[PDB]
């Protein structure tokens, strides 16, 4: 995921 | 009589229920973790429709005595959607005013970073993250250069801080995509109920920090899909040989 934090 | 109801990130709605158990008045306040710092006013079922900045002086048989802060600060709920950050994106959050400020981050080529104003203790909330409201689908199937403030909420919505604000001179109702990452933080992103952001990200400490000292949050990209931007790729290399 692209994401931080997932 | 009064009622305290806590979120489990510390923060709490406080005031006198009406007859349907309802936190619906004109005296009711959301206050911050600090156990201090509170909005004041006009809710109903516990969602703030007008908060005057103030501050809990005292309890007598736990009841909340507060004192308005000077100024006409007033503040309500205002959800991000997925094309709006904020009704009032300059506005600050008065909490987070207090704990935290932006500056050239003390990493090498990191551009700005969050710092702690005054020391704190271990588990303080510092900052709050909030952002627009978009799905995995549109930030996992565009390109990284997109994804510098993307923060996964929970299974289905990403909290994103997009251009242009990511720059404080058009966004700094919040302030946690400030915060740069570090292998070795100071701070973690926890869950946060928000009186004026609705259900987002905060930034707490997991431990004591002196004034001025950095803020830092593990990113947690995933390391085995490195599904990672190229700086972090590069420290993350680092940080495995100091090991
Ligand atoms: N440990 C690190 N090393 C290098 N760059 C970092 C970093 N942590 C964060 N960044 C930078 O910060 C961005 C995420 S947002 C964090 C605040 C940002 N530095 C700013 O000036 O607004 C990343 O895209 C990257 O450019
Ligand atoms: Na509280």
């Amino acid at each position: 995921s692209k994401s931080k934090d997932r | 009589g009064v009622c305290w109801i806590y979120y489990p990130d510390g923060g709490s709605l406080v005031g006198e229920v009406n007859e349907d158990g309802e936190m619906t008045g004109e005296k009711i306040a959301y206050v911050y973790p600090d156990e201090r710092t509170a909005l004041y006013g006009k809710f109903i079922d516990g969602e703030m429709i007008e908060g005057k900045l103030a501050t809990l002086m005292s309890t007598e048989e736990g009841r909340p005595h507060f004192e308005l802060m000077p100024g006409n600060s007033v503040y309500h709920f205002d959800k991000s959607t997925s094309s709006c950050i904020s009704t009032n994106a300059l506005l600050p959050d008065p909490y987070e005013s207090e704990r935290v400020y932006v500056a050239e981050s003390l990493i090498s080529s990191a551009g700005e970073g969050l710092f702690s104003k005054v020391a704190v203790g271990p588990n303080t909330v510092m900052s709050f993250y909030n952002g627009v409201r978009i799905t995995h689908q549109e930030v996992d199937s565009r390109d990284w250069a997109l994804n510098g403030a993307t923060l996964s909420l929970d299974e289905e919505t990403v909290i994103d801080v997009p251009e242009p604000y990511n720059h404080v001179s058009k966004y700094c109702a919040s302030l946690g995509h400030k915060a740069n990452h570090s292998f070795t933080p100071n701070c973690i992103y926890d869950m946060f109920v928000h009186p004026r952001f609705g259900p987002i990200k905060c930034i707490r400490t997991l431990r004591a920090v002196e004034a001025d000292e950095e803020l830092t949050v593990a990113y947690g990209y995933d390391h085995s899909p490195p599904e990672a931007p190229e700086w972090y790729q590069v420290e993350l290399k680092a940080f495995q040989a100091t090991q």
